[PDB]
C-alpha cells in the first residue's frame, strides 16, 4: 500500500485540478474573444 | 563563330553576374595529339600546363569534363564536376593526375558553393562560413601561383613535386571545407522535400577527435562560425534585446497582428506568456536542458 | 631548359595579353578585346585556346562590372534630385577610386601571369557585385524604399558584405539625419519629395492640421519619432504664428 | 483510487497544450 | 586516430625522402637502395602496428605499443617513442578532463573509469576498473577521487562558483 503521510494527498491534486480548470476557462474565453473578431 | 562575355539577365547579392555556365564545344586552337607525343619529359609537361588550369576548375586540353556535368543543376554545380583524362598519357602520369585532379573538384565545388549559399534566407551562421571558404580561396590560390612560378623558372620540377606539395600543403583544410559544404547541399535539398551547420561541424569534429591539427582547424572553424550566435545571446541576456530579423535565434519573439492589436493590449499576460518561444530546432545540447 | 621552354613548339596561344591587359580592365577599347552592345559584352580574340579564354572569363568579370558601374556614375553625377540617392553615387565613387588604384598597383608591379592579376584583385568580387546590385535598382526605389533596402543589408553575416554596406549606410544616412535636424531645431520641412515621415497640406485652413504624421515611413534607425513631431509643430507655431524670434 | 485524479490531470495536460497550439496557429496564420 | 595522424606524418618523411633520393640524379639502382635504406626498420614496424588497428581494441593498442617503447635498438625505440606521445595524449586528455571539471569523455571503453546509469544511488553509480589502469599514469586512487567530488560538489550541492 501506498505511505499514509501528514500531508493530503487527495486535496493537494484537487486543487491541481482546480488550477487546470481556471487555466481552461480563461484561455478558451480568450480565444473566443480573439476569434469572433 | 565568336566568343562572347555576355552579362546574365531574398536577392542572391553574390551570385555570378556574368554567364559561367557556357562550355567551349571544341578546341579554339587544335593541339598536338597526345598518342604524337612519345616522350616522356614533354608529356610531363604538357600534362602540367594542363593541370595548371585544370586545378581552379576549367577544362584543358587533355582534361575533360565529364558527360554527367550539368551546370543547370545546383547539384552538380555544388559537388564539382568529374574529369575524363585522354586515353593516350602515359599510365604513370595518368595515375598521378588522376589523384591530382580531385583538388580543382573541391575548388569548383566551393567557388559555386558561394554563390548559392551567400544570401539573407540561408542565415547569419551558413553567411559567416561562407566568408571563411572565401579566405581559403584566397589562401589556397597563393599555393597554386608558387607552384606555377617553380614550374615556369624550377629546371627540376617534376609531376611528383606538385603532387607532395599539393598533399602535404592543402589537402587536409580543402577537404574539411569540401566535407561539410556538401553535407550542408544534402541536407538543405532534404528540408525542401540555418543553424544546422553547428550540428554539422560538431558531428564532423567526432572522428577527428584525436588528431592535433584536423582538430585545431575544426575548433577554430567552429569558434569563428559561432560568433555571431554568441553575439545573439548576449544581447538577449544582457539587454533583453532581439535583433537580427532572420528568425535564426532560438528565443522567436513574434509579431502580434494588427487586426488583434486592441485585444492584446487589454490582456498583456497572454502577450508576455505566449508570443515568445524557444525554437526546439536549433538548439545545442548545451541548451537541452529545461531549467536552463 | 626549364619546363615552360620545352612545352613551348607543342602549345599555340597569343606576356602579350598583359601587355593589352590593363586597358581593357580600366573599361577602355583594346586592339585584341573590343567591347560591345554598350559595353555590355566582350569579345575574346581567336589565338585563345580553351584554358587562357576559361581563365579570362572569370578575370573579365571585374572589367565588365566595373564598366557598367563607371557609365552610371557618369550619368547620374548630377541629375538625380533625391538627396539619398546622390549620396549614395557619392560612395560609389569613391569606390570606384579605390578599385582603379589598386588595378594600377596590381600592374605598377609587373606581374608575371594572368593567376597573380586574379589573385591580386579576387578580394573585390563580393564589392563588385553588391554595388552592381544595388545601383541596378536605383531608378524603381524611390528616395526612403532605397534607404530601406541598404538598411536591411547593414544586418549579413559575411564581414566584407556587410562592411561594405554599413560603410554605404553612413553616409547614404546623413541626408536623412539632416533632414532631421533642420526639423528638430528650426522647424522647418527640407525634403521636397516624399522621403520623409512628416508633411503639410497647403490645402487645409487650420493650424492644427496642416501638418500630419505617417507612421508608415518612420525609419527603424530613429527613436522617440513621436516626440520629434511635436517639437517641430511646437517650433513652426512659435516662429511662425506668436511671432516670438528672440526666444 | 487516486489514480483515476492522475488520469484526468494528464488528460487536462494535454487539452491545454493543444488549446495553446490553436493560438500558435491562429496568430501564425493572421501574420 | 592519433595513431594514424602520426603515420601520415611519417609517410610525408618518406615521400620527400624518395623525392630527394630521385632529385639527385642516380646513377645506378645501388645508390637508390642505400639512399632509402635507413627506412627499412621504420616502414616494417608501421606495417606490423597498422596490420592490427583492427582487432585490437582503444587500450590494448596502446598498451600494444607503450610494451615497444622499451626497445632496446636505437631506430625501433626511436619511432615507436615517436609515435606514443601523440598516441597517449588524447588519454591524457581524458584525465586532464576528469581531473580538472569532472566529467568522463570516452565513449568507448578506454579508460578506468566508468559510470553505471541504472544505479540509483551515488556512491556506487561510479566505478573503478583496477585492470585499465596504465603503468604510466601515478595515483589512479587518487584521480578517481577527485573527479568523484568534484562530480558531486557540481551536480548535487550545486556549488559552481567555487
Amino acid at each position: 500500500n501506498i505511505a499514509t503521510t501528514t500531508k493530503s494527498r487527495e486535496e493537494e491534486l484537487n486543487k491541481r485540478i482546480v488550477n487546470y480548470k481556471i487555466q481552461l476557462k480563461l484561455m478558451k474565453n480568450f480565444l473566443q474573444e480573439l476569434i469572433d473578431r | 563563330s565568336p566568343d562572347y562575355v555576355s552579362l546574365r539577365e531574398n536577392l542572391d547579392i553574390m551570385s555570378s553576374c556574368i554567364v559561367d555556365s557556357v562550355i567551349y564545344k571544341s578546341q579554339k586552337i587544335a593541339g598536338p595529339l597526345l598518342s604524337q607525343i612519345s616522350n616522356l619529359n614533354i608529356q610531363q609537361a604538357l600534362i602540367i600546363r594542363e593541370l595548371l588550369f585544370t586545378l581552379l576548375g576549367h577544362e584543358g586540353h587533355y582534361i575533360q569534363y565529364s558527360k554527367r556535368y550539368d551546370p543547370t543543376s545546383q547539384i552538380s554545380r555544388i559537388e564539382g564536376p568529374d574529369y575524363k583524362i585522354a586515353k593516350n598519357l602515359d599510365i604513370s602520369l595518368k595515375v598521378i593526375t588522376k589523384k591530382l585532379v580531385k583538388f580543382g573538384k573541391f575548388y569548383s565545388g566551393l567557388k559555386s558553393f558561394i554563390q548559392v549559399f551567400d544570401n539573407n534566407k540561408f542565415g547569419k551562421i551558413v553567411q559567416k562560413f561562407c566568408s571563411e571558404v572565401r579566405k581559403f580561396l584566397s589562401s589556397y590560390q597563393q599555393v597554386l601561383i608558387n607552384v606555377e612560378h617553380e614550374f615556369k623558372f624550377n629546371k627540376n620540377f617534376n609531376l611528383n613535386m606538385l603532387d607532395s606539395l599539393l598533399h602535404q600543403e592543402i589537402s587536409n583544410e580543402m577537404t574539411h571545407l569540401y566535407q561539410i559544404g556538401i553535407e550542408i547541399s544534402r541536407i538543405t535539398e532534404e528540408r525542401q522535400k540555418g543553424g544546422l551547420l553547428l550540428q554539422v561541424i560538431q558531428e564532423r569534429m567526432v572522428y577527428y577527435k584525436g588528431d592535433p591539427t584536423s582538430l585545431d582547424f575544426l575548433t577554430q572553424l567552429f569558434d569563428i562560425v559561432s560568433s555571431d550566435y554568441i553575439g545573439m545571446l548576449n544581447q538577449w541576456l544582457l539587454e533583453g534585446v532581439i535583433n537580427d530579423p532572420f528568425d535564426e535565434f532560438m528565443i522567436r519573439e513574434k509579431r502580434v497582428p494588427d487586426s488583434f492589436m486592441e485585444i492584446f493590449q487589454s490582456k498583456s499576460e497572454y502577450y508576455w506568456n505566449e508570443l515568445f518561444l524557444i525554437k526546439i530546432d536549433g538548439l545545442l545540447n548545451q541548451f537541452q536542458n529545461s531549467t536552463i | 631548359l626549364t619546363l615552360s621552354q620545352l612545352i613551348e613548339p607543342y602549345y599555340d596561344t597569343l606576356q602579350t595579353i598583359l601587355t593589352y591587359l590593363p586597358y581593357t580592365m580600366l573599361g577602355s577599347d583594346s586592339k585584341i578585346f573590343t567591347f560591345s552592345n554598350n559595353y555590355t559584352r566582350l569579345e575574346i580574340p581567336k589565338d585563345i585556346n580553351n584554358s587562357f579564354s576559361s581563365l579570362l572569363r572569370e578575370v573579365f568579370e571585374f572589367a565588365i562590372l566595373y564598366k557598367q558601374l563607371a557609365i552610371v556614375v557618369d550619368r547620374y553625377k548630377g541629375t538625380l534630385v533625391s538627396a539619398i540617392k546622390t549620396a549614395y553615387i557619392a560612395i560609389l565613387e569613391a569606390q570606384l577610386n579605390k578599385y582603379v588604384n589598386d588595378i594600377n598597383n596590381i600592374f605598377n608591379n609587373k606581374p608575371n601571369s594572368i593567376l597573380v592579376v586574379y589573385n591580386s584583385i579576387f578580394p573585390w568580387i563580393s564589392i563588385l557585385r553588391f554595388l552592381y546590385r544595388v545601383s541596378n535598382r536605383l531608378n524603381r526605389l524611390d528616395g526612403y524604399e532605397f534607404l530601406t533596402f541598404i538598411y536591411s543589408f547593414t544586418n549579413h553575416g559575411d564581414p566584407k558584405i556587410r562592411g561594405i554596406a554599413v560603410t554605404a549606410f553612413t553616409e547614404v544616412v546623413k541626408p536623412y539625419y539632416n533632414i532631421v535636424e533642420h526639423w528638430i531645431v528650426k522647424g522647418e520641412l527640407i525634403d521636397n519629395n516624399n522621403e520623409f515621415f512628416i508633411i503639410f497640406d497647403q490645402e487645409q485652413n487650420e493650424f492644427n492640421s496642416i501638418i500630419k504624421l505617417l507612421p508608415k515611413k518612420i525609419p527603424a534607425f530613429i527613436k522617440s519619432s513621436d516626440k520629434i513631431f511635436q517639437i517641430g509643430k511646437t517650433l513652426i507655431f512659435l516662429n511662425k504664428y506668436c511671432r516670438e524670434l528672440k526666444w
